[PDB]
DNA sequence: GCTTATCAATTTGTAGCACC
DNA sequence: GGCCAAAAAAGCATT
DNA sequence: CGGTGCTACAAATTGATAAGCAATGCTTTTTTGGC
């Protein structure tokens, strides 16, 4: 699967910038994601899809294994938006 | 956040990497996660999350507007899992 | 209005990537 | 970087 | 540049509750390329 190194070496030869910067900018790039979402803050990024933030109440779960009934404790949980261009990109995707 | 204010944020924090470089940067990034989903390969992002897809078999769908029917081929479409990290740092609750 | 995703606890095989 | 008009993309309805 | 230990990650369990969506015209927002 993709990976940090992958995006980094991309960066690195397609833009010819030093692995140094093209390390950092890829963890930047997560980092500023994470950030602005840990701040309450939806995710826009045209093209690709949106990173939204929901909040969830309690609701009635369990443990699948035994079977004894556990609460799901209220969250807050990041949902993504995929965009319409990047999901028709993907429609005719074949799972390699 | 939108992307160009992304590379704004990123571009003002680091005063040693050069504004066009970092928007070149996250565009190319962005556009190589999207030809990665396109190639039927996922994302993983340990700490982030992973991107990967979700069949959806074929089904006779419908206009929701004026309720023809429509006949749906099967596909794929995106999944976002968050990773620990993420989930974490996003989540206000206890 | 119907389909798909979310989630609980635990195990078990896998792999991202920080750190040498 | 700012401003602008044009175009691309997303958002809305409901989705 | 390359080896690797730490651990997040994936998957698979059940079942009540929540989120998402088919088509598409119109409106709104964001990006684009020129100055």
């Amino acid at each position: 699967a993709l990976t940090k190194a992958e995006m980094s070496e991309y960066l690195f030869d397609k833009l010819g910038l030093s692995k140094r910067d093209a390390k950092e900018l890829v963890e930047l790039f997560f980092e500023e994601i994470r950030r602005a979402l840990e701040n309450g803050e939806q995710v826009k990024l045209s093209g690709f899809g949106n990173f939204d933030l929901r909040d969830k109440n309690q609701r009635p779960g369990r443990n699948p294994k035994t079977g004894e009934d556990i609460p799901i404790t209220a969250r807050r949980v990041v949902t993504f938006r995929p965009g319409q261009k990047l999901k028709s990109r993907v429609e005719n995707a074949s799972p390699k | 956040m939108t992307k160009s204010e992304l590379i704004e944020r990123l571009a003002t924090q680091q005063s040693h990497i050069p504004a066009k470089t970092v928007e070149d940067a996250v565009k190319e990034m962005l556009e190589h996660m999207a030809s990665t989903l396109a190639q039927g390969e996922r994302i993983e992002i340990r700490g982030f999350g992973s991107f990967s897809l979700h069949y959806r078999a074929p089904r006779t769908g419908r206009n929701p507007k004026t309720g023809d029917k429509v006949e749906l081929e099967g596909k794929y479409v995106p999944h976002f899992k968050p990773g620990k990290e993420l989930r974490d740092r996003a989540n206000i609750y206890g």
